[PDB]
């Protein structure tokens, strides 16, 4: 699936 | 707990711009990735882009490249959706929307902002004529009336109406606004009533708009 | 784009009932899908994602299967809650795209329209228009037609029609036309006339009035 990045 | 609240509805007129906000309570906002959906009145779901509220990063769909853009202050767990270049096809239902983010992918939309309405027109404001939808003098004998008030040319939306001051709510249906192709909205809102009534019990719509600070209460009466 | 086709568009359904809802890709989508139930003047809610998984607090009596192209949505006995509209969304790759939605509605018996027909006021007519307003209220199936004639010639492109949503209790229907003429163009006819068509009657009903 589609991803934006590492969160916190 | 986790809720997403987004700000008011706004009207904006033709090429300018729209900023909507959405904040994140009762959960870390730097945890999900960030989506915005909008609704046109009446259709289906359509997927604006979305946004990294840790990094700042967005992707945008690319039928609003350049046009959308999406960025977030982390210090108050707020996100923000720039809508510009404005036409009256962009007039929606605006939602910000949490992915769950499993494997910090797109998972599912679990929590939803209630919604920001985005109206775009060259209209003025405008409050309602309130004209009456009168009963029926062959109204059937022991039998059943209809009557109301059609509430034409107002901008934006919506308006509010009860009858009798809320004391009558059965057998009423306002009926859902049109826009006109002037690009001012109406509706009707009618109510059954017995027949044995007319003449008996007064009818009176009251229809308020808030955008244009008016009240109108019109009594609806045989003809 | 990947384009979702949900089907049936709208579906039919008594308080009891198993149904099944469609959601067909246009290209392979692996189970990267989730499928939403939206209310009237309400944010979507996420039932089932990762195309069978169970949202936290969802009914058990929702379920959902499928990978690739095919996907379905099924209520194990509908209760009266679920009468919504449901979409499926893909998440494969940009952009993300929904369904159109399938509406599930309550089946009741049959019901024909009570019309009523409503000339304009003298005080609208005062500012130069004329609205006539056709009435058809608490009917079901929600299908009905609605013509306008005036001194016996259909008219087109001068009314629009409002429906409102069936309702809660007596799961109904009703739908408001309007006709709009300027003054000018009213005064220049005598007969209104709106006709309505709906499987509940026995027969078209015709109500109208004589201008003056």
């Amino acid at each position: 699936a589609v991803g934006i990045g590492a969160v916190f | 707990q986790e809720v997403l609240v987004q700000s008011g509805a706004e009207v904006k007129k033709p090429g300018a711009s729209v900023k909507v906000s959405c904040r994140a309570f009762g959960y870390t906002f730097t945890g999900n990735a960030l989506h915005w959906v909008r609704q046109a009145p009446g259709q289906g779901l359509e997927w604006l882009g979305w946004i990294n509220p840790h990094s700042g990063d967005t992707t945008t769909s690319q039928k609003f490249q350049g046009r959308v853009y999406m960025t977030r202050d982390k210090s108050i767990n707020t996100a923000f959706l720039d809508v510009t270049r404005l036409t009256s096809d962009d007039t929606g239902i605006y939602y910000c929307a949490r992915d769950k983010y499993y494997g910090n992918e797109a998972v599912g939309m679990d929590v939803w902002g209630q919604g920001t309405s985005v109206t775009v027109s060259s209209a003025s404001t405008k409050g309602p004529s309130v004209f009456p939808l009168a009963p029926s003098s062959k109204s059937t004998s022991g039998g059943t009336a209809a009557l109301g008030c059609l509430v034409k040319d107002y901008f934006p939306e919506p308006v509010t109406v009860s009858w009798n001051s809320g004391a009558l709510t059965s057998g009423v249906h306002t009926f859902p606004a049109v826009l006109q192709s002037s690009g001012l909205y109406s509706l009707s809102s009618v109510v059954t009533v017995p027949s044995s009534s007319l003449g008996t019990q007064t009818y009176i719509c009251n229809v308020n708009h808030k955008p244009s600070n008016t009240k109108v209460d019109k009594k609806v009466e045989p003809k | 784009d990947i384009q979702l086709t949900q089907s049936p568009s709208f579906l039919s359904a008594s308080v009891g009932d198993k149904v099944t809802i469609t959601c067909r890709a246009s290209q392979g989508v692996r189970n990267e899908l989730a499928w939403y139930q939206q209310k009237p003047g309400k944010a979507p809610n996420l039932l089932i994602y990762y195309a069978s998984t169970l949202q936290s607090g969802v009914p058990s009596r929702f379920s959902a299967t499928g990978s690739g192209t095919h996907f379905t949505l099924t209520v194990s006995s509908l209760q009266p809650e679920d009468f919504a509209t449901y979409f499926c969304q893909h998440m494969s790759s940009y952009p993300l795209t929904f369904g159109g939605g399938t509406k599930v509605e309550i089946k009741r018996t049959v019901a024909a329209p009570s019309v009523f027909i409503f000339p304009p006021s003298d005080e609208q007519l005062k500012s130069g228009t004329a609205s006539v307003v056709c009435l058809l209220n608490n009917f079901y199936p929600r299908e009905a037609k609605v013509q306008w004639k005036v001194d016996n010639a259909l008219q087109s492109g001068n009314s629009q029609e409002s429906v409102t949503e069936q309702d809660s209790k007596d799961s109904t229907y009703s739908l408001s036309s309007t006709l709009t003429l300027s003054k000018a163009d009213y005064e220049k006819h005598k007969v209104y006339a709106c006709e309505v068509t709906h499987q509940g009657l026995s027969s078209p009903v015709t109500k109208s009035f004589n201008r003056g």
